[PDB]
């Protein structure tokens, strides 16, 4: 299950930069970005293969891909953020 | 890199993830779940890797096929071209 809905302005500012790269289809910094996300723990709502895709949210300073990601769905503004390496997810509200 | 899992000793999925975090030298922030393990096999682990999973059919029992889900992740990474050899006993 999703752990709540969080305003985009309460997430790290790099999550807005990832949404803006999704909207222009890149270019992305990591070759994992844009691959299908299989939702293997079934934390997000169960959907067929190909509904979700994942993208890194940079962590400034980390020097690795780190723990933060956005996963997109296909419904309008259906974007989820995890900041703990896929253990939990929240729905992003991009209007606040 | 060689990783050994003694399958008769793992009775929780948590200890399976902790044993993977040690034997594959995953990041300290490893999320201990299947989507984090897939992210680490496609972006962090050293290769070639040899994974010896001894007494696999015992691990299947105790875990409900928490073990089979893990082993399916490794088989999918190998099918994408990561150089993994899986040896069960």
């Amino acid at each position: 299950d999703v752990s709540g809905t969080v305003c985009l302005s309460a997430l790290p500012p790099e999550a807005t930069d990832t949404l803006n790269l999704i909207a222009s289809d890149g270019p992305f910094p990591y070759s994992q970005d844009g691959v299908v996300f299989q939702n293997r723990e079934s934390v997000l709502p169960t959907q067929s293969y190909g509904y979700y895709h994942e993208y890194t949210v940079i962590t400034p300073g980390a020097r690795t891909r780190g723990t933060r990601r956005i996963i997109t769905g296909e419904a309008t503004q259906e974007d989820y953020y995890t900041g703990d390496h896929y253990a939990t997810f929240s729905l992003i509200d991009q209007t606040c | 890199k060689k990783a050994v899992i003694n399958g008769e000793q793992i009775r929780s999925i948590s200890d399976l993830h902790q044993t993977l975090k040690k034997e594959l030298a995953l990041p300290e922030y490893y999320g201990e779940n299947l989507d984090a393990l897939w992210d680490c096999l496609t972006g962090w682990v050293e290769y070639p890797l040899v994974l010896e999973w001894r007494q696999f059919e015992q691990s299947k029992q105790l875990t409900e096929n928490g073990a089979e889900s893990v082993l399916q992740v490794f088989r999918e990474a190998k099918a994408e071209g990561c150089d993994i050899t899986i040896i069960l006993s």
